[PDB]
């Protein structure tokens, strides 16, 4: 699946406020940086399928395909957690209550600005294609 | 000559020029080959004057479009325009209360799934094109 | 407890679950957007007051139930999605 | 008319009952075939050489 | 090219436009136009 490396950092605190005292391993994202000449002793390597840049529109439904394909994979997995975050396994987290919270009544809805709107700039993002 | 003397007594709101017109040509209107004008242009002369009406003011009266469309008659002025509104002539509507005939409202049409439609229509006609000019020239 | 659907409520519900009259509900919100707990708007062309409810809290397992099913709404949704995109453009995917 | 239809004559007044439309549209919700739609496009762009 | 389908078969430089518009409209344009003052 879509799984790089993972970090995290030395943290020493108590825990929360009301809990005993712990370490409390903290994540620091990550990434895969990659600098010159280094490239060319990787795109060397691949010759394989070697995925040019900007596709030719098919690449880009792919990249929607398997970009989507790891959202519902995050639902999955946040299904599989709440299906066992109270189902009695674990002490639940007092911080991770408020930070689920703040997410579902937080996303946009529609309106009637936001169709006024896109219908207007759909058709104006649409006719010079046309 | 013919036609553009026919299309003159039309388009205008007089009948007898147009009568003399009809009775002077109406040799050739059967040489040519089609008959049914005889039934088909006192339809259009007798709608031309409400679809100019309507195109022109935005609310009339039926008293007044009576007299402007030389009818004498102020009770099948409502008739005329419910068969105008009927047959696609223009779409208005009568208030049945005094005699108010209205018109349309919006002119929106831009941010209202208009153009994307026939846009639609644009782009699979002329791709159609392209394949088929395409395919008609590499034969060697 | 309304799930941000029409959260454009007006001063009478407000005014009869806080038992406040009416001219106090716009001195209670003021104060309420000054907290900080919400950074709503107030009408008045319609009378009704505008929510955008920031600041969450703890909740029960009774509201964690319809929390998990509007999840798995979200997730049948999102996936079914995914299988018309994948359906129409498949052929052109490779 | 007033056994088959309505037009009943009441206080010297009739009723007619209004049959217009009342359909409350958003027009944001036939977003499927507007991607359908760019999505069939690009497929014949491509795919044919 | 011919089809086998025949039965049958200067003054102006361009001016159908004026005259679909404006044929016989009082091309004077004095005498009411200018003369609604005694009317009014």
């Amino acid at each position: 699946l879509g799984l790089p490396t993972e970090a995290y950092i030395s943290v020493e605190e108590v825990h929360d406020d009301g809990t005993p005292t712990s370490k409390t391993f903290e994540h620091v994202t990550s990434e895969i940086g990659a600098e010159e000449a280094e490239e060319v002793g990787v795109e060397h390597l691949l010759r394989d399928i070697k995925d040019t840049t900007v596709g030719t529109l098919s690449q880009r439904i792919t990249n929607q395909v398997h970009g989507l394909k790891g959202l519902n994979s995050k639902l999955l997995d946040i299904r599989s957690y709440l299906e066992k975050v109270a189902t009695g396994k674990l002490p639940i987290n007092h911080q991770i209550i408020y930070q689920l919270q703040d997410v579902f009544n937080l996303l946009p809805d529609v309106s009637l600005q936001e169709f006024v709107k896109a219908f207007y700039l759909k058709t104006n993002d649409q006719m010079v294609v046309v | 000559m013919p036609y553009f003397l026919l299309t003159q007594a039309v388009r205008t709101g007089n009948l007898a020029k147009f009568n003399q017109v009809l009775d002077q040509f109406g040799e050739k209107f059967q040489a040519d080959g089609t008959y049914t004008l005889i039934i088909r242009l006192r339809h259009n002369v007798i709608k031309t004057g409400v679809r100019m009406i309507s195109l022109s003011y935005s609310r009339i009266s039926l008293a007044d479009i009576a007299q402007k469309l030389q009818l004498d008659s102020p009770e099948d002025a409502e008739f005329i325009v419910a068969k105008a509104i009927r047959d696609g002539v223009i779409e208005a509507s009568i208030n049945h209360e005094k005699g108010y005939v209205q018109s349309k409202e919006m002119i929106d049409i831009y941010s209202t799934r208009e153009p994307q439609l026939a846009f639609h229509q644009r782009i699979s006609f002329c791709l159609d094109i392209h394949n088929m000019s395409v395919k008609a020239m590499r034969f060697p | 407890t309304r799930p941000a659907n029409h959260r454009q409520l007006t001063f009478e519900e407000i005014a009869k679950s806080a038992k406040i009259t009416v001219n106090e509900v716009e001195l209670l919100v003021m104060k309420a957007l000054s907290v900080g707990l919400v950074k709503g708007s107030i009408d008045e062309v319609d009378k009704r007051v505008h929510m955008t409810w920031v600041q969450p809290r703890v909740l029960d397992l009774q509201q964690i139930k319809g929390m998990k099913d509007r999840l798995e709404f979200w997730c049948t949704d999102v996936k079914s999605m995914e299988m018309l995109v994948e359906h129409q453009a498949h052929d052109i995917l490779t | 008319y007033a056994k088959k239809r309505g037009w009943v004559l009441g206080p010297n007044n009739y009723y007619s009952f209004a049959s217009q439309q009342q359909k409350p549209e958003d027009t944001t919700i036939p977003s499927t075939e507007l991607a359908k739609q760019v999505i069939e496009y690009a497929r014949q762009l491509e795919m044919i050489v | 090219m011919s089809e086998k389908k025949q039965p049958v078969d200067e003054d102006n430089w361009d001016d159908d436009n004026v005259e679909d518009d404006f044929s016989n409209q009082l091309r004077a344009e004095l005498e009411k136009h200018g003369y609604k003052m005694e009317t009014s």
